[PDB]
């Protein structure tokens, strides 16, 4: 996600094409006219570049860390790859 | 990083027209002349029909009698 919703006004792209899609998503996710049916996933690596005004707790409520496993975790793996 | 990019716009060339509404409307003109032309045409082959049929049976007729009236004449003649 991190490829089309970096921060508005960073990475002077003077076409203008960078800006415009952001605030098209912002205005489509939540706006004027309501929606209850829909539910959006996103996946980055650098979360520290995504626009704040995304992830308020109306739009992107939930935040996830996916990180190493331990022990109990590394066997569950092994066994689910060996059964 | 002097690397530039562009974004393109596009433009509509005219539809065909613009040469179809001189040559047009004489050709309609035309055509309506010529129908007209076609019904006129029409009504008198119709009615140059019905006189030949009429003089048909004139025509038998006058054969008919012309063909007794001699062999009538031919036989009291003999």
């Amino acid at each position: 996600i991190d490829a089309i919703c970096k921060q508005r006004g960073s990475m002077a792209g003077s076409t203008g094409v960078h800006d415009t899609v952001v605030n098209q998503l912002l205005s489509k996710i939540d706006g004027v006219e309501q929606l209850n049916n829909i539910l959006v996933i996103g996946m980055t690596n650098r979360p520290d570049l995504i626009d704040e005004a995304l992830l308020r707790p109306g739009r992107l409520e939930v935040k996830m860390e996916i990180g190493l496993p331990d022990e109990k975790g590394r066997l569950q793996i092994l066994h689910i790859h060996t059964a | 990083d002097m690397r530039n990019e562009l974004e393109e716009m596009q433009r509509r060339a005219d539809q065909l027209a613009d040469e179809s509404l001189e040559s047009t409307r004489r050709m309609l003109q035309l055509v309506e002349e010529s129908k007209d032309a076609g019904i006129r045409t029409l009504v008198m082959l119709d009615e140059q029909g019905e006189q030949l049929e009429r003089i048909e049976e004139g025509m038998d007729q006058i054969n008919k009698d012309m063909k007794e009236a001699e062999k009538n004449l031919t036989d009291l003649g003999k």
